[PDB]
RNA sequence: ACACCCAGCCGC
């Protein structure tokens, strides 16, 4: 086995970020690993948008456009459930859905915002992150919005709306020592955060007998998932990945001669 | 089907014999109300 | 011999002596040369030209009313 | 008549889309909706093979 | 039957100013709504995409699609006799780096 | 290459550029000549000889189609058969590959007097590649 | 109107299939991987992890159209050690590189959340 | 016509922070501070906050 | 469900 041993640090760990340095590692693990983070990660939200009564100054498709962004808490549900997909209920199933219902009506004078807080899920381990609130339509006097919404579980390939994370920074070699980006003029480029050097120089001297094995991250979540969750899940759904190419393989060699 | 009016919103009762009026404010302009079957949104 | 033309086969020549050959295969006429898989008439027609055994010959109208008759076979091929 | 309707007339089996690169094409090549592929067809004479 | 991986079109653009103006392709068929094209085939037509529309014309008798394979394909049909010079080029982003 | 524009799919999954087509189409009831009315009803098969192969069970009973109804290309949303001199269809199909929702239905009378409806059909337009 | 579903970017239909081997024939013990409805993710990985192999005399990997959802993946090796082996190795390498990462992770996070 | 649900570029949820921004201009607050105020650090999410128009507030105004 | 006339707009 022809594998060498990354290594991990956590700089700091708050409730949305999980900043963390990977060492001894190739940089195309890294870079999966940030594409993972973006797509490969499955998290909660709402794709299957019924509207009962519209009568709001934005019209359905918006609506229904608008409940989808909404984040969904996920933190250990999305590892239970099942793709729709990939069950053997007919349409939908409380193994692989979570229901919500959202029967808001104005009859104030005042304008009656229709919050994130107004959507009344089922499983009450599922719920919009905000319980600042993710205002959905603003109405007036005599105005309603009777839908029923049903959340999947679903790749960020798919859409960017199951994508977890908001935003994940990906610095390796941040001291261009390793020349991998040539800079025309390097004493008017700004140091970066994790720089070793001083102000006086401009960039780390040429290193011949160099890879780049080290990598920072900002990993920073949406909501959805907490930011511990979305790395630990990263990894291994790249593990179950190239498990699942193992196996095909595995079939494929036994069938070949 | 039936028809709600356009300034006081009040639903009518018209299939296909009557003159276009409403019953109270007598507005001749008058829309239809959104079906009662129910269609799939996709999110996405 | 009475066969003041080129004896070169012109790139019009080829196209539509493909064509025609290519739309009799279509057409279930025999075929002059092995088959080893194609299904398609055209590549069938390339392999008739390349192996000179197409049965077609062309009539070439000089600009005075006089024809002249050439085989396919005995003209010179472009590749 | 002449001009118009002899020269230039309209034709069977035309397409028309806005066009956009593609570096990952041949140059003999073009790529085409499938919308319109279902629609133009071509017509196969059935030969024994 | 449909149009397929392989079936032989012509591809045309006005003004149709000359004989390279109107090429054949090979058909690729790729799921979006646009025709796409290889970069360098835009020289001859003299075509961009900042909104340019563009013709398909499709044979249905083996003579015609053998016409255009072997009388106006576009890797025959790359040297003009307008200028005895390649009327294709390499363009663009492929041409300034490949300096 | 060539004035052209490479798109984030993720943005535009998430609101970049995301719009809507409102289309309106108007038709009204011309009474005028001796005979010659084309009253709003749901065309059926029996009478109304000249007909379609389009879907005509979305209509209402009013002869119009409802806010809220999907509707796909060649689809209907007007019944108006007039009598023929038994009747024969009059009525408008949607554009040729067209898409969308019926947004609102407007029955009123207009200028000359008559029988006057339009139909508002949205369809939402996500940036697809080949979009200025 | 011409739009791919979401979901054709990373499922298999009925009948297509996930990894087939092709034998190269122009230089000899060479092969062509073509990995179905995968992306950029997978390629990369393993084009490193194969490249990271002494005994791979060729490694590389290309997605033949970005509207389109195959990778193909060749390899060369040295006439001792088969390039189907040398996929095993490396797809088996980067399971023990992930659950390596995934235990280190979260010991890290264990220790930075203890205090 | 309304604030969008979530920045296009980056993913930040920025559907919950048009009101309390408001709060921040109606507090007497510099735009960017107000920014700063957020959490909106990428300058992707203060393009989401300060370059939106409140349109549905006009559409309210009409009769529904 | 057209046919003329007019206007606007797209690419070169
Ligand atoms: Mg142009
Ligand atoms: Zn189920
Ligand atoms: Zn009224
Ligand atoms: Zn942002």
């Amino acid at each position: 086995p022809y594998a060498n041993q990354p290594t991990v640090r956590i700089t700091e760990l708050t409730d949305e970020n999980v900043k963390f340095i990977i060492e001894n590692t190739d940089l195309a693990v890294a870079n999966s690993i940030r594409r993972v983070f973006i797509a490969e990660v499955p998290i909660i939200a709402i794709d299957w948008v019924q509207i009962d009564a519209n009568s709001s100054v934005l019209h359905d498709e918006f609506i229904a456009h608008r409940l989808g962004l909404i984040p969904l808490t996920s933190d250990d549900i999305v590892d239970k459930l099942q793709y729709s997909r990939d069950c053997t209920c007919e349409e939908f199933c409380p193994e692989c859905s979570v229901e919500f219902t959202l029967d808001v009506r104005c009859n104030e004078d005042q304008t009656r915002h229709v919050t994130s807080r107004d959507l009344i899920s089922n499983s009450p381990r599922v719920i919009p992150v905000t319980s600042d609130d993710i205002l959905i339509v603003k109405l007036r006097k005599g105005q309603e919005l009777r839908l029923r919404a049903y959340a999947k579980k679903g790749f960020g390939k798919e859409h960017a709306k199951w994508n977890p994370t908001a935003g994940v920074a990906f610095e390796y070699d941040p001291d261009n020592a390793l020349r991998h980006t040539v800079y025309p003029k390097p004493e008017e480029w700004p140091k970066s955060e994790y720089s070793e050097l001083d102000e006086d120089e401009s960039q780390a001297p040429y290193d011949p007998n160099g890879k780049p094995e080290r990598f920072y991250y900002n990993v920073e979540s949406c909501g959805s998932l907490r930011p511990e969750t979305i790395v630990l899940s990263a990894l291994s759904g790249l593990k179950k990945k190239l498990s699942d190419l193992q196996t095909q393989l595995s079939h494929e060699i036994q069938s070949d001669v | 089907m039936i028809y709600i009016c356009g300034e006081c919103h009040t639903e009518n009762e018209i299939k296909s014999r009557d003159p276009i009026r409403c019953r109270e404010c007598g507005y001749r302009i008058m829309y239809k109300k959104r079906t009662k079957r129910l269609v799939v949104f996709d999110a996405r | 011999q009475k066969r003041i033309t080129t004896p070169y086969m012109t790139k019009y020549e080829r196209a539509r002596v493909l064509g025609t050959r290519a739309l009799q295969i279509a057409m279930c006429a025999p075929v002059m040369v092995e088959l080893e898989g194609e299904t398609d008439p055209l590549l069938i027609a390339m392999k008739e030209l390349k192996a000179r055994k197409i049965p077609i010959i062309i009539r070439r109208y000089l600009p005075d009313g006089s024809y002249e008759d050439w085989g396919v076979d005995e003209l010179i091929i472009s590749d | 008549r002449v001009r118009g309707n002899l020269m230039g007339k309209r034709v069977d089996f035309s397409a028309r889309t806005v066009i956009t690169p593609d570096p990952n094409l041949s140059i003999d090549q073009v790529g085409v909706p499938r919308s319109i592929a279902a629609n133009m067809t071509f017509a196969e004479i059935v030969t024994p093979f | 039957r449909h149009m397929c991986d392989g079936d032989i079109v012509i591809f045309n653009r006005q003004p149709t100013l000359h004989k390279m103006s109107m090429m054949g392709h090979r058909v690729r068929i790729l799921p979006w709504s646009t025709f796409r094209l290889n970069l360098s085939v835009t020289t001859p037509y003299n075509a961009d995409f900042d909104g340019d529309e563009m013709n398909l014309h499709l044979p249905q008798s083996l003579e015609t699609r053998a016409e255009i394979q072997e009388l106006a394909m576009v890797p025959r049909m790359i040297v003009t006799p307008q200028s005895n010079r390649p009327v294709m080029g390499i363009v663009q982003d492929t041409l300034t780096a490949v300096r | 290459q060539e004035d052209s524009v490479i798109m984030n799919r993720s943005a535009v999954d998430r609101g970049f550029f995301r719009s809507v087509f409102y289309r309106s189409y108007k038709e009204q009831e011309s009474k005028k000549g001796f005979d010659q009315e084309e009253v709003f009803e749901k065309p059926t098969r029996e009478t109304c000889q000249g007909m379609r192969h389009a879907i005509y069970d979305k209509l209402d009973d009013d002869g119009l189609i409802a806010p809220g109804v999907r509707v796909s290309g060649d689809d209907v949303i007007i019944g108006k058969t007039v009598t023929l001199p038994t009747k024969r269809d009059c009525s408008t199909f949607l554009r040729t590959s067209e898409t969308g929702i019926v947004d609102q239905v407007m029955v009123t009378l207009n200028q000359e007097g008559y029988k006057f409806c339009k139909i508002r059909v949205r369809s939402v337009r996500i940036p697809q590649i080949g979009d200025k | 109107m011409n739009a791919p579903p979401a979901f054709e970017s990373f499922l298999l239909f009925e009948g297509e299939k996930k990894i087939t081997i092709n034998k190269d024939t122009k230089v000899p013990n060479a092969c062509l991987f073509t990995i179905n409805k995968e992306d950029h993710t997978l390629g990369n990985i393993i084009k490193s992890q194969l490249l990271k192999d002494p005994q791979v005399l060729f490694a590389g990997y290309k997605v033949p159209h970005p509207l389109e959802h195959k990778i193909i993946i060749r390899v060369q090796t040295t006439p001792d050690y088969s390039p189907q082996e040398a996929f095993t190795n490396a797809i088996t390498d980067l399971i023990s590189e992930l659950s390596l990462l995934e235990e280190r992770f979260r010991v890290a996070i264990k220790d930075k959340q203890e205090g | 016509m309304i604030i969008p649900v979530r920045c296009f570029t980056c993913g930040k949820i920025v559907g919950n922070k048009w009101e309390a921004y408001l709060g921040l201009l109606q507090a007497e607050y510099t735009e960017g501070d107000a920014l700063d105020a957020l959490g909106l650090k990428r300058y992707c999410c203060r393009r989401m906050l300060l370059a939106h128009v409140d349109l549905i507030e006009k559409l309210l105004n009409y009769a529904p």
